[PDB]
């Protein structure tokens, strides 16, 4: 039982060590998508505004 | 008689499956 | 810009979130973003402020723990943390009310409550008198006295 | 054939008169700068300035060159660094070239092309071994900044002395420090005596940056049409796209996605469809092009990378995480493909080492998860180590295929990983004194030598 | 009775005429000139009218390079639409968009009848509708989206997923033995492929029953639109006046709409949401409403649309779904897994997926496969973050199967023999419907993860696994 209880905490250590990694990649890719969504939104907004200004 | 022991809650990884599977197989095979 | 410009003139605003509309707990007023000038000690008194602040703070605290639950599990969090959910679920469910003009959509005549019973009932729900009554019994009820009847109905 | 200039706004001008002016014609200002006409309205002509516009004033006289966009070509430009307009950069007197080519000429089409079966010797092991190239092919070099793209082009152009291919190097929007470092490297190694270098730096107006590749390909195809072989490289297409966005937005055209106008697929095509392998009606010459694209964040799904991929026949995507891992050049065994079959390589390559791509990509994926797989893992480290090479070490193709044969046949399993790169340098010191015949056999027959003798050669070294 | 040129803006020319001689839409104009002085250049040009802008002027779109157009030159109006040869004489030959031969093998005299390109779509009393299966032998396609004779099949993919590979595979598997007249319009593809297929057809003897016109990338914006129409005006005649079944292949018809966006900003129109011409839907409809079957014959066309990015919400490809009868979608993210073809099973559908046309044993397996794949798609986030070992036993068993199904969707094509150690293999419909049954009931599911990759019938899977030990 002592051997098993030590291996349990070892397995938990390993589980957290694998789990903590993919988070950062997922944040960096969402953040990139966030800046691209920003830039697209601003570009669309200015294009509409300048088209309206040119029309009027 | 057979004894099997597992972790007490989740996020333990593959600790739980690898023992329950093997104990189950080695008993129902024979 | 339209809500931003409108927000500057109201004396008291109540917000409605479509998430609450989909949850089936009507009305859909979100307690967090609903604020008023009346929440002052010289207008509502001290018996109002402490209970309102405690309920507001508990419902703010539950918001992030329920999101953590979505990934971390349901028993990896400590029992003391789980008690926050165990009571916030009841607190949010008891916010529902059976209205009188909704009889077409509900098929029910409703019930009536005065403000004294509201402050009183929230004090009891925080007191721990109703930990063992099911959460689903608190859906669309008025006065707190009805709840023990609905559990009697179940 | 007279008129006056009435607008000098932001490098674009409008001119009165000019009754007989034709589209695409060259124009000269009285200040001494060249310009061009792109639009002819009811009573005015739009002119794009190809130099320093700070000297132009209202009422200046402007004059007709009388011909379409012709750039001089010939053998006299060899040994010089030239401006796209046809002016030498480092002095050394005026050019003597007489013949000229319009850079807007119609590209060869149907009944003028042929398949590809012969390689373009690059000397960079990891490329020719995994992503082969042939003459007439257009291969995209695309990737992140600060990873070493230009170091590929320089090595490829130094290795071409033995194949007798006149070549052109084009620099766009680039810093003069790297330009002159490259020029000094070429003049030291002697490449300038058959290569032609054209530059258009970042301190130059946008229209020069926009026109540079057209001249770079027009001065290159001329030797093709006379039967010679030509290699052409461009330093960056992203900067040319940015310059075109600048010009279009000054011209008041409706922007599209990311403000890039819809002509992007058109502009590049009229530039990249000039490469071909001519039929017997003109000659057997061929031209290959290596354009460069820089990714803002290393994401392939952007507008310009995909639009530039749409024309080209392949791509190698240079990564940045590989750069800090101790591997150069950063070449990915995964998403990088060439559409030419394995027969383009010499028959020994396809015969023996054609499995290198599978052996390497499978390991590159399997390491992420990491007896049979335990043994498989041992080979990948050697598969990546043997492909490593340093700066200015273009290995001969015969020794290249020999070491690839040694790697692919499992001869290196005893050598420790950290010592692998030592074997590679000592091994060539062995053969020149013990296996000199195999090199000539490889050079002549284009085929693998006797298997028994090749296997017997190695045990002496081991 | 002659025209003039006063304004040039690149692809757009603003020709002018005199009172009473205004051309109609789609009319053809011709310009010829010879050098009067050494400073001039010789060019013969043809133009297509698109708009009327008053003051005795009409807008036209150039069909060739507009370099060297001196203002004040003369213009000739033919008074008729662009005319391209059609009929028996066009079999085996190759033309450009203007209709002239570009194969250099010879000329085609005026005795061959030629028709206008633009004509209105057939009336409702002339149309017909019937459903019957067209078969290709591809495992992934024939089950989840069978094709319909005389219908429209659409291919969707990014900037390189294997669209041309699928088109050439279909040609190798159907077009030669279908028994019908074949037309291949090389719209906007690479010129290398265009001149490669010419050898591929002539040296194989199939060129005697094929017609082609090319419009590849190098050509100015005016030409890239009408390649599809010049290809369709021949299949129309082959369907109607000869009573022959016709197959039509188009690779980059999307280059139609994009070309409009190039010219519209010069014609003088207001811009759309993302800068398109405000005529996308109407012009695409006027294009695809002529590819129809009738009571006299059937035209089956397989087309591919270039998606501008990994975003299907773009209006130009999104509005294509109003005409397709069978849909196939490609995405990079499945192509990168090492599975070819990377057809997405939860976005490719067809009208022919009905239980009275395919039988119970077909509809049942199709619905079962889609249902089983939906759950694995939904479990994506949680399996990615924490791992496949988190889920329960009943979910773990389901996890054991979806990837094997996806692997079984892979198959070696005939044009992949140059890249793979095996040639292309064939799996009939009766076999592709059968195959998924064994995996669904667990007859062969216990084999390892990679054995189901690049396989033909289900029997080859077991022998490949045995070869792996
Ligand atoms: N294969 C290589 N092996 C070793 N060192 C290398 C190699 N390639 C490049 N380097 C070194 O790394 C530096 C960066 O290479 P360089 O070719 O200038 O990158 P780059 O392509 O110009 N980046 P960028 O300017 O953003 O396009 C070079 O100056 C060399 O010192
Ligand atoms: N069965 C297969 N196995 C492996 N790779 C394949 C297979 N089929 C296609 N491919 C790959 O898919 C790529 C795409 O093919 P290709 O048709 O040339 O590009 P594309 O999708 O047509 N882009 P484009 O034609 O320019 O619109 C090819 O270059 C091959 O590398
Ligand atoms: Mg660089
Ligand atoms: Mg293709």
């Amino acid at each position: 039982l002592l051997d098993a209880k030590a291996s349990e905490h070892a397995a938990r250590m390993t589980a957290m060590k694998n789990a903590t990694d993919n988070a950062n990649e997922l944040i960096r890719t969402l953040t990139l998508s966030y800046n691209r969504a920003r830039q697209a939104a601003i570009t669309q907004e200015i294009t509409e505004i300048v088209a309206g200004a040119n029309a009027l | 008689g057979y004894l099997v022991i597992t972790s007490d809650r989740g996020l333990a990884g593959a600790y739980n499956s690898n023992v329950l599977r093997l104990v189950y197989q080695t008993i129902q095979k024979r | 810009p339209a809500p931003a410009t409108t927000f500057s003139h109201l004396d008291a605003t109540t917000n409605l979130e479509r998430k609450l509309a989909e949850m089936g707990i009507y009305p859909a007023v979100d307690p967090l973003a609903s604020t008023s000038r009346a929440l002052a000690p010289e207008i509502v008194g001290e018996e109002h402020y402490q209970v309102a602040r405690k309920v507001q703070q508990t419902l703010q605290r539950y918001k992030e723990l329920q999101d953590i639950i979505a990934i971390l599990g349901m028993d990896e969090l400590s029992d003391e943390d789980k008690l926050v959910v165990h009571r916030a679920r009841r607190i949010q469910f008891f916010l529902s009310q059976n209205f009188h003009v909704a009889e077409q959509f509900t098929g029910q005549p409703g019930s009536y409550v005065p403000v004294k019973e509201t402050v009183r009932g929230f004090k009891e729900i925080l007191e721990g008198k109703y930990d063992h009554l099911p959460e689903d019994a608190f859906r669309l009820v008025g006065r707190i006295e009805e709840v023990v009847e609905k559990a009697k109905a179940m | 054939d007279v008129g006056t200039v009435i607008q000098v706004g932001d490098g674009i001008a409008r001119a009165h008169g000019l009754d007989n002016v034709m589209s695409g014609e060259l124009v000269e200002f009285a200040n001494g700068v060249m310009g061009m006409a792109l639009n002819l309205e009811e009573n005015n002509v739009g002119i794009v300035i190809l130099g320093p516009y700070t000297g132009i004033k209202e009422g200046d006289e402007v004059r007709r060159t009388g011909r379409i966009m012709e750039v001089p070509v010939g053998e006299a430009l060899i040994g010089r660094v030239v401006n796209p307009l046809g002016q030498p950069v480092d002095g050394l007197g005026p050019v003597e070239t007489t013949e000229t080519r319009p850079i807007e000429s119609r590209a060869p089409g149907v009944m003028d092309r042929r398949s590809v079966h012969e390689p373009l010797q690059t000397g960079i092991k990891a490329i020719d071994a995994l992503v082969p190239i042939g003459r007439g092919q257009r291969e995209l070099i695309i990737g992140d900044r600060q990873t070493g793209k230009t170091s590929v082009a320089i090595d490829t152009i130094i290795n071409q002395k033995d194949q007798n291919m006149i070549s052109i190097y084009v620099a766009i929007g680039q810093k003069e420090s790297t330009v002159r470092t490259v020029v000094e490297t070429l003049r030291k190694h002697g490449a300038l005596d058959y290569t032609i270098v054209v530059t258009a730096s970042a301190s130059q107006p946008a229209p020069l940056l926009f026109l540079a590749p057209y001249a770079g390909v027009a001065m290159g195809e001329y030797f093709m049409y006379k039967g010679k072989h030509v290699l052409v490289v461009y330093d960056d297409l992203s900067k040319q796209a940015a310059a075109y966005r600048e010009l279009s937005l000054l011209l008041r055209r409706p922007p599209g996605r990311e403000a890039y106008p819809g002509d992007i697929f058109y502009l590049h095509s009229r530039l990249l469809e000039r490469a071909a392998k001519l039929s017997d009606a003109k000659g057997g010459g061929s031209l290959t092009a290596l354009p460069f694209v820089e990714t803002q964040a290393g994401d392939i799904s952007a507008y310009i990378p995909t639009n530039v991929i749409s024309i080209t026949d392949g791509q190698i995507f240079l990564q940045s995480d590989l750069f800090f891992s101790g591997v150069r050049p950063a070449i990915n065994a995964g998403l990088s493909v060439s559409r030419v079959g394995g027969a383009a390589q010499i028959k020994a390559m396809k015969k023996v080492a054609g499995t290198l791509r599978l052996d390497l990509a499978a390991y590159r994926e399997l390491e992420a998860f990491a007896k049979a797989t335990q043994a498989k893992l041992a080979r990948g480290a050697r598969t990546v180590e043997v492909l490593k090479q340093d700066l200015h070490q273009p290995i001969p193709v015969e020794k290249q295929v020999l070491i690839i044969y040694a790697l692919t046949r499992g001869f290196l399993d005893d050598i420790p990983v950290e010592d692998v790169r030592r074997f590679e340098k000592e091994f060539y010191l062995f053969l020149d004194q013990n296996g000199q015949h195999l090199l000539e056999h490889i050079r002549t027959t284009k085929d693998l030598p006797n298997e028994d003798d090749l296997n017997k050669a190695i045990e002496a070294f081991k | 009775t002659r025209g003039r040129v006063i304004q040039v803006m690149g692809p757009v020319v603003d020709v002018k005429f005199e009172n009473g001689h205004l051309p109609a839409i789609y009319n053809a104009l011709k310009i010829q000139h010879k050098a009067r002085n050494e400073n001039e250049v010789d060019i013969d040009l043809t133009l297509e009218v698109a708009l009327h802008l008053g003051d005795d002027t009409v807008r036209t779109i150039a069909m060739a390079s507009t370099d060297g157009l001196i203002r004040g030159m003369e213009v000739i109006d033919t008074g008729a639409p662009i005319s391209v040869p059609v009929g028996e004489v066009t079999l085996g030959r190759v033309f450009n968009v203007l209709g002239e031969p570009i194969d250099l093998e010879g000329d085609i005299p005026a005795d061959a009848r030629r028709d206008p390109i633009h004509r209105p779509a057939p009336k409702f009393e002339e149309l017909a509708t019937e459903v019957e299966i067209l078969e290709t032998g591809i495992k992934v396609v024939d089950l989840l989206a069978p094709y319909i004779k005389g219908g429209k099949i659409g291919l969707f993919g990014g900037a390189g997923v294997g669209k041309t590979v699928l088109i050439q595979e279909l040609i190798h598997n159907i077009a030669q033995e279908h028994g019908g007249i074949s037309v291949f319009a090389g719209v906007g593809d690479r010129t290398r492929e265009g001149n490669d297929l010419y050898h591929e057809m002539k040296d194989s003897g199939v060129i005697s029953k094929t017609a082609m016109v090319f419009g590849q990338m190098n050509e100015p914006p005016g030409a890239r639109m009408r390649v599809a129409l010049t290809g369709l005006t021949m299949a129309e005649y082959f369907r109607d006046e000869q009573g022959q079944d016709v197959l039509l292949f188009i690779d980059n018809i999307f280059r139609f709409t994009q070309a409009g966006s190039e010219v519209s900003a010069l014609l003088g129109r207001m811009p759309s949401a993302v800068g398109y011409q405000p005529t996308l839907a109407t012009e695409m409809g006027q294009l695809q409403e002529r590819i129809t079957s009738t009571a006299k014959g059937s035209i089956t066309s397989i087309q591919a649309i270039y998606v501008p990015a990994d975003d299907y919400t773009d209006p130009a490809p999104a509005t294509t779904f109003s005409h397709l009868d069978a849909t196939t979608n490609l995405e990079r993210k499945l192509a990168e897994m090492g599975i070819y073809p990377a057809v997405d099973p939860l976005a490719s559908t067809s009208r022919a997926l009905a239980p009275e046309i395919v039988g119970e044993e077909h509809y049942q397996v199709a619905r079962k496969v889609q249902q089983t794949l939906q759950r694995y798609k939904e479990l994506q986030d949680i399996i990615a973050i924490l791992g496949m070992d988190e889920l329960s036993d009943e979910d773990k068993l389901v996890v054991h199967r979806a990837r094997r199904i996806q692997f079984f969707l892979s198959q070696n094509f005939h044009v992949a023999e140059q890249f793979t150690g095996q040639p292309g293999s064939y799996v009939p419909v009766k076999e592709t419907v059968r195959g998924f049954k064994e995996i669904l009931e667990g007859k062969y599911d216990h084999l390892p993860e990679d054995a189901f990759r690049l396989v033909g019938r289900i029997e080859e899977v077991v022998e490949k696994a045995k070869a792996m030990g």
